[PDB]
């Protein structure tokens, strides 16, 4: 359905 | 409106329970949002001893990740802290070192 992603350092 | 209240410069623990690795999911981690910000990432630690281990820039030298597996325990050291570490924290799962949130710990530094 939905998901926050929150990324790892560029 | 409550949550942890840390002294600059003292130091803090996390903890976040670890199912272990699904089919999904390699790792655990933390991000945090400060008042009137983003989301952030702060540390991703990978479930394979020696796989995956990331800090964000402005947390490296300060937080230590670590995992116990045979606790199914993940662990954040928060040292030094600073009144820019101000914000709320939570755990998430993480493929890869990217946090995945489908529950917070707010703490407070002051100066």
């Amino acid at each position: 359905g939905s998901v926050q992603i929150v990324y790892k350092p560029k | 409106s409550g949550g942890v209240f840390v002294q600059s410069g003292g130091s803090l623990r996390l903890s976040c329970a670890a199912s272990g690795a699904t089919s999904t999911f390699d790792g655990m981690g933390w991000f945090r949002q400060a008042p009137g910000k983003e989301k952030e990432f702060v540390s991703a630690i990978s479930y394979e001893q020696g796989s995956y281990t990331y800090y964000a820039d402005s947390v490296k030298g300060r937080f230590t990740i670590s995992r116990d597996n045979s606790k199914n325990m993940v662990y954040l050291q928060m040292n030094s802290l600073r009144a820019e570490d101000t914000a709320t924290y939570y755990c998430a799962p993480a493929y890869e070192g990217d946090l995945y949130a489908f529950q917070g710990t707010q703490v407070t530094v002051s100066s």
